[PDB]
């Protein structure tokens, strides 16, 4: 019965997000940073407005969305430069 | 119309390995794509960007109007339109080289044959992909079908001029892919800032031969030379 | 459902509900609870299909539950069905 | 022959930039105000076809041998060899010499070029780190705390670069100490000096209203940063938690402040302090000027390489007041 909609969503948040993931994701070994990626930010947010019932997502729901798709990159990670990742992408997560 | 969409072995392109290890294709069936396309991520921040704001117009919805926008512009058309056009061109016009456009033709073959011999000689391998007679005859083809677009009844010489540009973009790409000594050679004897004329390099490195160029060319990917001057100043720009 | 969504706390009482006998595993439980939801499938004009399903890969060491939570998803899902390792085929997985 | 144009003439001609480096940043360590003079007859000193805008090697070892004469007149307190020596730094640009060569303006610059960067080299090289260089200036990170510990230190590190014999005629000078530096350009910077000064051509940009504004919040990002040092240094990158000395404040004062622009924007009243400047270099429009304030301080505090997330949720929670998202172009 629901179907979702990114009225007004916050663009330059996600595109400096899969601009940054994609400059870390330069490394050879790591997972592989894709635009199928940035559209799996935008179906999480909506799934999440989804368990809401929400006709529309809102910041929470893609903020969330960014945090997890965020996470899984980090996690995926050699621990060498884990610390440093997190460290990094830590200005856009950890604003929620 | 074969029209095939393929990854790469090893997943990404690799570009340590040749064309013929990251490609599982023989080159007897690679003779037979007209052109081929390879295409890797550039990891570029702007266009990641660029492609960033647009594919969420394209989620967000916007994409429905600015098409429609496009289309009321004449900016961009339909797919019945261009389904029709498209069966218009086949049906009604099948265009031919003009002399001029033939002759040019025969000149970008014998030119694009000189590169492959200059390419297999330096590289000491013959290319995965085949620069065979085969290959002049996807350039006449593709000559024809821009050609065929306008329905000009011939090719003229700017037809064969993008399709000139098309193949060098496409299957170009495809095929195309002691100097440690000269190099820091000319590390120290050029100090930065300063500039060699090429000709007294080609005479001082000569005299001692075509390790030169590659020198230059390794140089040149590095910060460290910049050819400058209509490429005849050697520039220690770099390090 | 009306009742119970328009609580601001519901999407990390779905997220705590999913698998509710496997101890921990956030992430999991919250991939798994996009994934189940899923985003909204789209067609720009009829020109540009896009995917809404979002896919996830569980990839960890053995006796970490992975297993159970495919299972507790195949207990869950409207339409489902379960095929492991060697028990599938190309054609058994896709169509025949 | 010197009639006609060249690429390479013209390229030697119109050439002229040294590659200043600037490390913006927050420096809680003692930082010192390297001033620098003599880099041009240090270098023709220290100097040292296939190379064809080269200046003649013969040329330059003469011109070395007689600056040598020069310098060594100098020392002997020949008050006119001293006054030549300073002099030669217009000789070798000067269009109106009757020896001026272009070829010779660009050799000397581009090793004075080099050699800037090896004096950079050097004092890295002594555990030092640069924040700024140009042809005149260093300002340098000492990996120390306290100036009254330092004034022994800072003397041995100038004479041991000194000593080096790539830089045995420079004027190396301690110009300035910093106690503590916030600094992104030569013309924008703020410090404690061993007192406290501020220069910003970011404030010139800002309407009058808010110029003093603009002070007034740096003069207390200086004391909160200068409490947050002396703090961690009393309990033993100290800079961690120095945003939550004023953070409410700042909120509040900002809130109280749109407020009264909502009010006064429009006003003929008032208007006349709300113009944004026309100046040199005047960039770009702006339609908020209070906007651009809270702008300008969060990429002041910004510059804090170690505390950014603290930073990071200021200026969030800043950017809400005007239901700006955190990374929309305006904001
Ligand atoms: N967090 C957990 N909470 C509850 N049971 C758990 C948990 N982790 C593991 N188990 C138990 O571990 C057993 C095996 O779980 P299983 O689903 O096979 O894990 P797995 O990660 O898939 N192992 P594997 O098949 O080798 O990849 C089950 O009987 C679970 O009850
Ligand atoms: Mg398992």
């Amino acid at each position: 019965k629901i179907y979702p909609k990114l009225h007004q969503m916050d663009m330059d948040k996600v595109s400096r997000v899969y601009a940054d993931l994609r400059r870390e994701s330069i490394s050879t070994g790591s997972f592989p940073i894709t635009v199928r990626h940035l559209e799996s930010i935008l179906r999480i947010a909506e799934s999440f407005a989804k368990m809401r019932l929400s006709e529309f997502v809102s910041s929470y729901d893609l903020d969330r969305a960014i945090k997890v798709v965020v996470d899984s990159f980090v996690d995926a990670q050699k621990v060498s430069v884990r610390r440093q990742l997190r460290r990094s992408f830590a200005i856009y997560t950890l604003g929620h | 119309s074969v029209l095939a969409a393929a990854n790469p072995i090893y997943g990404r392109y690799d570009d340590l390995k040749s064309p013929g290890d990251n490609i599982d294709f023989q080159t007897t069936i690679l003779s037979r794509f007209d052109m081929i396309f390879i295409v890797k991520d550039d990891h570029n921040e702007e266009r990641d960007i660029s492609i960033a704001n647009h594919v969420i117009n394209i989620h967000t919805g916007n994409a429905n109007a600015m098409q429609n926008q496009q289309e009321e512009n004449g900016s961009e058309i339909s797919i019945e339109k261009m389904k029709r056009y498209i069966t218009y061109c086949r049906l009604k016009c099948a265009p031919r080289l003009s002399p001029q456009a033939a002759e040019k033709l025969s000149s970008n073959f014998v030119t694009i044959r000189k590169q492959l011999l200059i390419n297999e000689l330096e590289s000491t391998e013959r290319s995965s992909i085949p620069i065979t007679i085969r290959q002049l005859e996807a350039i006449i083809r593709i000559t024809e079908s821009l050609a065929k677009l306008e329905l000009s009844p011939i090719a003229q010489e700017r037809h064969v001029d993008e399709a000139i540009r098309l193949f060098q973009a496409s299957t170009m790409d495809a095929a195309s892919q002691e100097i440690r000594r000269f190099e820091q050679e000319l590390k120290r004897r050029l100090p930065i800032g300063w500039s060699t004329s090429y000709q007294t390099l080609r005479r001082e490195f000569v005299d001692t031969q075509l390790a030169l160029d590659k020198a230059l060319y390794a140089l040149e990917k590095h910060e460290t030379i910049q050819l400058r001057h209509q490429g005849q100043n050697i520039y220690r720009s770099g390090v | 459902f009306r009742k119970i969504s328009r609580d601001r706390g519901i999407i990390d009482k779905i997220i705590s509900s999913m698998a509710p006998s496997i101890y921990g595993h956030r992430d999991i439980k919250t991939a798994v609870a996009c994934s189940l939801f899923g985003g909204v499938p789209k067609n720009v004009n009829g020109k540009h299909s896009i995917r809404g399903d979002i896919n996830v890969l569980l990839l960890g060491d053995p006796g970490t539950a992975k297993s159970q939570i495919l299972k507790y998803v195949e207990k869950t899902a409207h339409r489902a069905v379960f095929a492991t390792g060697q028990g599938a085929s190309a054609v058994g997985l896709t169509a025949s | 022959i010197q009639n006609d144009f060249d690429l390479n003439t013209s390229w030697i001609m119109n050439d002229s930039e040294f590659p200043k480096i600037n490390n913006s940043g927050v420096y809680d360590n003692v930082v010192l105000d390297v001033g620098v003079d003599n880099l041009t007859v240090n270098t023709i000193l220290t100097s040292a076809e296939f190379v064809h805008d080269a200046f003649s090697n013969d040329a330059l070892n003469v011109l070395r041998g007689m600056l040598k004469e020069w310098w060594d007149e100098a020392l002997k307190e020949n008050s006119t060899a001293d006054l030549l020596v300073n002099s030669l730094a217009s000789w070798v640009q000067n269009p109106n010499a009757k020896l001026f060569d272009g070829l010779l303006r660009y050799h000397v610059h581009n090793l004075t070029k080099k050699a800037l960067l090896q004096l950079v080299n050097e004092f890295s090289a002594l555990g030092s780190t640069i924040v700024y260089a140009d042809r005149n200036q260093i300002l340098i990170k000492t990996n120390k705390y306290s100036p009254e510990n330092c004034y022994a230190y800072s003397q041995y590190m100038m004479k041991a670069v000194r000593t080096n014999p790539m830089f045995s005629y420079l004027d190396l000078n301690i110009k300035r100490y910093w106690d503590l530096l916030i600094w992104m350009d030569k013309f924008n910077f703020s410090g404690l000096a061993c007192t406290a000064v501020s220069q910003w051509q970011l404030k010139k940009f800002l309407s009058p209203i808010y110029q003093p504004e603009f002070e007034d919040w740096m003069m207390i990002i200086l004391d909160s940063m200068l409490k947050t040092k002396q703090s961690y240094l009393k309990l033993n990158n100290s800079l961690n938690g120095f945003s939550h000395l004023f953070s409410k404040p700042l909120m509040k004062r900002v809130k109280k402040l749109f407020k009264n622009q909502q009010e006064f924007i429009l006003d003929p009243q008032y208007e006349a302090d709300y113009v944004i400047p026309v100046l040199p270099g005047s960039h770009l429009n702006v339609k908020n000027p209070l906007l651009e304030l809270v702008k300008s301080l969060c990429h002041v505090m910004l510059l804090s390489k170690s505390t950014i997330l603290e930073i990071r949720t200021l200026r969030k929670e800043l950017l809400k007041i005007f239901e700006l998202r955190e990374f929309a172009k305006v904001a």
